């Protein structure tokens, strides 16, 4: 399936919260990022083979601390 | 104070264009203190961390959320408007 991966990235105001979904746009196997969450600090992203570890490695050099909050797969009847 | 649902605010989410619509809302909390909230399918499940633990959250086919929750911790489930 399809996954789901939730990230918790500190990112400090709009144009870093850009970069880091920038960042994650430009990954291998992204079908789609999204900003989301009450606090705006949640990246969303979605497709097919992610390596979730790679993701957090960019993330926390390039951006900011990031924590793994969620993994799911999309559910397909 | 049981937690009242019915005036959680929607949350922030994003449905993305190539998965299916997920037709539930959840909300964390600590001491019923709403932490963050998102959207989930129904008739499944998610590995999530809530606080200090991850927890396996399995959903009805109503949005009913259940799973080993750490003390102090929930995660509850409400369908979407229209599912």
């Amino acid at each position: 399936l399809k996954q789901k991966i939730v990230i918790k990235v500190a990112m400090e105001g709009n144009n870093c919260r850009s970069k880091a979904m920038a960042l994650v746009a430009s990954t291998g196997g992204v079908d789609s990022v999204a900003l989301v969450g009450d606090l705006r600090d949640k990246i969303e992203v979605v497709g097919y083979g992610i390596d979730p570890i790679k993701l957090i490695s960019a993330l926390r050099k390039k951006v900011g601390d990031a924590e793994l909050l969620q993994v799911s797969q999309a559910k397909e009847d | 104070r049981a937690i009242d649902l019915s005036r959680e605010r929607d949350p922030n989410f994003f449905d993305h264009p190539g998965i299916p619509v997920p037709e539930c809302f959840w909300f964390m909390f600590k001491n019923n203190v709403r932490q963050d909230a998102g959207t989930c399918y129904s008739s499944w499940k998610m590995d999530m961390k809530v606080g200090p633990n991850w927890v396996h959250i399995k959903s009805d086919d109503n949005c009913n959320l259940s799973g080993d929750f750490p003390p102090g911790w929930i995660v509850l489930g409400k369908k979407r408007p229209g599912f």
